[PDB]
C-alpha cells in the first residue's frame, strides 16, 4: 500500500495563436490574455504499490500529456505530482539516431543516464541477449525495421531499474511473442513492487496487461476503478458511439470542443 | 544573483558528462567522411593557405612585421578564428535544434551549448600545437614566456561559451538572431590585427582606438606576444584585462539571468 | 477476376559491410564479392480485383519490403512486378512536416502529385470533413497528438482516389471509431474494385479486415490463400513457439539468420 | 547520348511543378523569422556594406575605376555572387538531406537540385531590380544595351544548376566533395574582378591571363557592361563566350551521364 505516484490538482493550458507573428505580443507587456486550450483540468490521481494502470480514451483525450507530466518532461501550469523514486517512459518513437549504429546508441543513451563506461560494457551483454539483434546489432540503426528498433529500445529501458515505467503505446508495433515476453517482464517487476503505466488502444492487450483502468474524456477524468467495472463503461460508449448518426457524433464532439477552449 | 550560482553549480556537476558528450558529437558530425576526424585539421588549415594568398602574397607584397615573416604572423593570428566563429555560430542553434532529444531526456539545459563549444576547441588545441610545432623551423624556439598560454588559452574558451549561452536563449525567443549574428562576426573579423596593423595618426588613429574595444584584439596580441615576441604581455596591458574579464562577467551574468528566468516556457516558444 | 498485381520470382538483396569504409572497393573495381542478405528470395504473388490481402508474420519478416516494392519506391534485384494502375501507400509515419499547418501539408502534399490549385481548394473541404480535425486543422502539425496526424494523412490519401491502396500498420494509432470509419470506406472500395492490402499486428483487426492471407516468413512465402485456411496455422505456429523454451527458440532465429545471410 | 536526352525531357515537362516546389521551398526555410521573406533581401545587403567598408574606404582610399565610383563598380559586381554561392552550396546536400521524403514520392529526382536552385534565383533578381534603381541617383540611366542581360541574367542560372547536377551525385557517392565545396569557392571570390582589377605587364599579368578562366569573371564583367560601360559586350569577347559555353555544356553531359548511371543504388550508397 506504498503510494507510488500522488497527483492532486493538475492543470495544463496551452495558449493558440492563429498567427505566428502574435507570439511576442504577449510576452513583453502582460496586459494581454488571448485564447486559451485546457489540455488538462483537474485532474487526481493517486497510484499505490505493485499497480498496472492502463489509460482509455478516444484519440486527443490528453493520455500522452498525463504520461508526459508524470514523466516529467512537462510542468503543469496548475499543481503539483510527486514520486517515489524514477521514473522511464517509452514511447511510439524513441531516441534512436538513424546513422548511429546499436552498439553507439546504447552507450550513448546510457551516458546521458550516467553510467560509467566499465558499467556500460558489463550491462551491454544483457541487452543483446534481450533484443534478439543478432549480427544487425553491429549494423546501423535505419537498417532496422520498426519492431527491431522497438525491440532494442525496450531492451534498453528494461536493463535499467526504474522505479516507474511508462509504456506509451510501444507495444503496437512489436509482434504476439514479444507482447508476451514483456507480459513476463511485468510480472517480474510487479512482484518487485514497481509501478507500470500502460496505454495502448488494443483492447484485448489492456485486458491482459493492465489491473486498474483510468478513462479520460477531453482532459477530464471521467471514472477510474478497477478493471472490471471501467473497461465495460468504455466498451458501452463506444458501441452507443457507434449507434449514433454523424450528425450526433459531430455535435457531440462540438460540445467538447467547446467546453475545451475559452478565452481568458 | 541565484541564477548565476545555480548555473555555475550545474556547470561544475556535469563536466565529465560534457566532456563525454562533446567527444560524441565530434565523431557524429563526422560520421561519412572516407578520411574521418581529419577534416578538422584540413577544413581550416586550407583557409589560412587562401588567405595567405590573397593578403599575404597579393597585398603586401610578402612583407615582413615587427622582423616576423608575415607568414608565421599570420599563422599564430589566425588558429583562434576558427574555433570562436564555429563555436558562436553552432551554439546559438544547439538548444533550437536538439530540443525535443533532450526535453525527454534528464540533464540540465545550460550545459546543452557548453559542449558543443567543446566539441570544436579539441580541433583548435590540435591546431595550435601544430603552429608552435611550425615555427620551429624559421629558428623560434620555445620560451619561458610561453606559460602565459595557461592564461591565455582557457580565457578565449571561457569567452566564447559567455557568449553562446546568451545567444542561444535570445536565439530561442526571437528567430531572427542567427541570421544577425553571420552579420556581426564579419564585422569582428576584418576589423582586427589578424590580417592587418593599423597605422595611426591620421583617419586611422581612430580606427586604432576604436578596434581595442573588440576582444579578438587582445587574444591575438597576446596569442603572437606568448609565442612570437617573447614580451609578458600582461605587464604593459593589463587595462585590457582587465576589460576583457568585465566583459566575458557581464556576458555570463546576463546571459545566465535571462536562461533562468525563460527556461519554463522554452516549448510553447519553440 | 482482374488480375490486379503480377508479381514473378521478385528478390533482393542487400549488401552488408561491417565497416563504412569497405563501401569505395566494390564500386570502383567489379571483381569484389562481399556478404548478402536476402530480404526477399523468390516471392510469387497474384493479387485479383476485389480483393482485400492481409500480410502476416513476426518481425523482420519483410512485410515492408515487399509493400515498399509493390509501391514502387524499390526496385527488385532480380524480378518484375506488374501494376493495373496508381498505387498509395500510408506508413507508420507519413510525409507530414512538423513546422507547417494542416492546410500547408495538404497543399504540400497535393502539389506533389500534381494537382491543380483549384482543385485543391475544390479537395480541401473533403479533407476536412473527414479528418474531424476541426480548429486544430489551422495549427501547426507538431501541435497534433499522433491519431491526429494518422487521421489527416489517412484522409489526404483516400480522398484521391487510387486503384490500388496499401495501409502499412497505419491504423495501430487510431481508436475504434477511427477504424470502423475505415471499415466502411474499406467496403466502399471493395465495391468500387479497388484493391486493398493491409498489414497489421492485430489480429483481430485483420481479421475484420482482410480476406486474403500472405505469410511471410524468413523473406520467404510459407502460404498463401484464403484467410480461414492460412490464419489458423499462423496462430498454431505462434501458439507452438510460445511452447518451445528459450534455447529452442534461439536456435530457430539462428537457423533463420544463417539461411538469409550467404557470401556470394 | 540518352541520359541527356532523358534529363532534358524531364526538366521540360516539369517546370511549373519546379516553380512551385521552389515558391514553397522559399516560404518553409523563412518559417519562424518575425520579418518574413524580407531576410533575402536584408541578409546580403549587409554583407556588401561590410566589402564597401574593408576593400572600398580601407583599400583603395575610395579611388574610382574606369571613371565610375567604386560603390556602384561594387554593387553591380556583388550582386550575382550570393545566388551563385547559395545556390552551389544548398544544391549540393539537396539529394543527400531529402531523399527519405522523396523516395517514397513519384517525381523525377534530377528536378530535386534545379527548384533548390529557384529557390534562390528569385531573391537575386530583386536584388538586381534595386541596384538598377540605384544606379539613376548617380545620373546612369537604362540604354538600349541592357537588352543584352536577356542572355546573361539566365546563364548564370543555366551555370549554377549545370554545376549543381553534377555535385549532388558526387555528394552521395563521396561525403567529402561537400567539405571541399567550401574551399573552392572562395577561390573563386577572390580571383574576380568582383573586388579588385589586375594591372598586367609583370607577375600580374599572369594572374590576369589565369583569371579568364574563370567563368565569374565573364559574369560580372558582361553584367557591367550591360548596367555601367554602355557597350556591346559580345563584340569584343565572343572567345569567353564559347569557352563558357563549351564549359556549361561540358558540366551538364557529365552531370547527366553520372546521374542517370548511379540513380537505382542511391539508396544503398546512402
Ligand atoms: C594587389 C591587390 C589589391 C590592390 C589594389 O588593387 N589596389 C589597392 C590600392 C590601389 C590598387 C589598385 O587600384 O590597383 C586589391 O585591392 O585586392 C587584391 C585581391 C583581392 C587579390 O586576390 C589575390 C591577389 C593576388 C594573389 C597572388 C598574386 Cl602573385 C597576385 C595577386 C590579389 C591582389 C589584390
Ligand atoms: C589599409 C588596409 C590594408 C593596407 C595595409 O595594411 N598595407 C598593404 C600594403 C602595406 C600596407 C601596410 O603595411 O600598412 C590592409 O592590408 O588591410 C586592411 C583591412 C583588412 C581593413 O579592414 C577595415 C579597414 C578600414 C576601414 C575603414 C577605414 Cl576609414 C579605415 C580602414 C582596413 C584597411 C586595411
Ligand atoms: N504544444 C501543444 N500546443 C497546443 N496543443 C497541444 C500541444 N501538445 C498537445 N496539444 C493538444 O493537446 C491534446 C492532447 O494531446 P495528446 O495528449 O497527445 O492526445 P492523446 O491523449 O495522446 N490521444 P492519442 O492521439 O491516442 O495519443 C490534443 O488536442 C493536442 O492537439
Ligand atoms: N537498407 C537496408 N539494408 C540492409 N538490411 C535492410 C535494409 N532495409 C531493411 N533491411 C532488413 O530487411 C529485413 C526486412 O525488414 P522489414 O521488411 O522492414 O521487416 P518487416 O517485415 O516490416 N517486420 P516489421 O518490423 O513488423 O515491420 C530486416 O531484417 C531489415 O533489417
Ligand atoms: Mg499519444
Ligand atoms: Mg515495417
Amino acid at each position: 500500500m506504498n503510494v507510488s505516484v500522488n497527483i492532486k490538482n493538475v492543470t495544463k493550458e496551452y495558449r493558440i495563436y492563429r498567427t505566428n507573428k502574435e507570439r511576442m505580443k504577449d510576452a513583453l507587456i502582460p496586459k494581454h490574455k488571448n485564447k486559451t486550450f485546457f489540455a488538462l483540468d483537474d485532474i487526481s490521481l493517486k497510484a499505490y504499490e505493485g499497480d498496472v494502470i492502463g489509460l482509455v480514451g478516444i484519440n486527443g483525450s490528453g493520455k500522452s500529456t498525463l504520461s508526459n507530466i508524470i514523466g516529467g518532461s512537462l510542468s503543469p501550469t496548475v499543481g503539483k505530482v510527486d514520486r517515489n523514486g524514477e521514473v522511464s517512459v517509452i514511447a511510439i518513437s524513441a531516441g534512436l539516431s538513424g546513422q548511429l549504429t546499436g552498439i553507439e546508441n546504447i552507450e550513448f543513451k546510457m551516458l546521458c543516464m550516467g553510467f560509467k563506461r566499465k558499467e556500460i560494457k558489463a550491462m551491454t551483454p544483457k541487452i543483446i541477449e534481450f533484443s534478439e539483434l543478432g549480427e544487425f546489432i553491429y549494423q546501423p540503426v535505419k537498417k532496422y525495421s520498426s519492431g527491431m528498433r522497438a525491440k532494442l529500445g525496450f531492451s534498453i529501458n528494461i536493463t535499467v531499474n526504474p522505479d516507474i515505467l511508462v509504456i506509451d503505446e510501444a507495444l503496437s508495433v512489436g509482434d504476439q511473442t514479444f507482447a508476451q515476453k514483456c507480459l513476463d517482464k511485468i510480472y517480474e517487476f510487479k512482484e518487485q513492487n514497481k509501478t507500470i503505466f500502460f496505454v495502448s488502444h488494443n483492447l484485448g492487450q489492456v485486458r491482459q496487461f493492465c489491473t486498474k483502468i483510468a478513462w479520460i474524456e477531453g482532459g477530464k477524468l471521467k471514472d477510474y476503478g478497477e478493471l472490471d467495472d471501467v473497461l465495460p463503461k468504455y466498451e458501452a460508449f463506444l458501441n452507443d458511439f457507434k449507434k449514433k448518426s454523424k450528425a450526433e457524433q459531430k455535435e457531440f464532439r462540438n460540445k467538447l470542443d467547446e467546453s475545451r477552449f475559452v478565452i481568458k | 544573483m541565484s541564477a548565476i550560482g545555480t548555473v555555475f553549480k550545474e556547470h561544475v556537476k556535469n563536466f565529465y558528462l560534457i566532456q563525454r558528450l562533446a567527444q560524441f558529437q565530434v565523431k557524429i558530425i563526422n560520421h561519412s567522411n572516407y578520411l574521418g576526424v581529419a577534416w578538422e585539421l584540413i577544413n581550416p588549415v586550407m583557409q589560412i593557405m587562401v588567405y595567405w594568398m590573397v593578403f599575404g602574397l597579393g597585398i603586401r607584397s610578402n612583407a615582413p612585421i615587427h622582423g616576423v615573416p608575415f607568414v608565421y604572423w599570420l599563422l599564430v593570428g589566425i588558429s583562434m578564428w576558427f574555433f570562436i566563429n564555429q563555436g558562436i555560430l553552432e551554439g546559438t542553434k544547439a538548444i533550437t535544434q536538439k530540443f525535443n532529444q533532450v526535453s525527454k531526456m534528464n540533464f540540465p539545459l545550460s550545459i546543452i551549448p557548453t559542449y558543443i563549444v567543446t566539441s570544436r576547441f579539441y580541433g583548435h588545441l590540435g591546431l595550435l600545437l601544430l603552429v608552435i610545432i611550425a615555427c620551429m623551423f624559421t629558428g623560434i624556439y620555445p620560451s619561458i614566456h610561453i606559460i602565459q598560454l595557461l592564461i591565455y588559452v582557457p580565457f578565449c574558451f571561457f569567452l566564447t561559451a559567455s557568449v553562446t549561452l546568451l545567444t542561444s536563449t535570445l536565439g530561442v525567443l526571437v528567430r531572427d538572431t542567427q541570421m544577425l549574428m553571420q552579420a556581426i562576426l564579419r564585422i569582428l573579423f576584418y576589423f582586427s590585427p589578424i590580417l592587418w596593423l593599423p597605422k595611426n595618426h591620421g583617419i586611422s588613429g581612430l580606427i586604432h582606438e576604436m578596434m581595442k574595444y573588440n576582444p579578438v584584439y587582445f587574444i591575438a596580441e597576446s596569442y603572437r606576444a606568448a609565442i612570437l615576441y617573447h614580451e609578458w604581455y600582461f605587464m604593459d596591458h593589463w587595462k585590457l584585462m582587465l576589460y576583457n574579464f568585465g566583459i566575458v562577467a557581464i556576458f555570463f551574468a546576463i546571459g545566465a539571468y535571462l536562461h533562468m528566468k525563460y527556461r519554463d516556457q522554452f516549448a510553447d516558444f519553440l
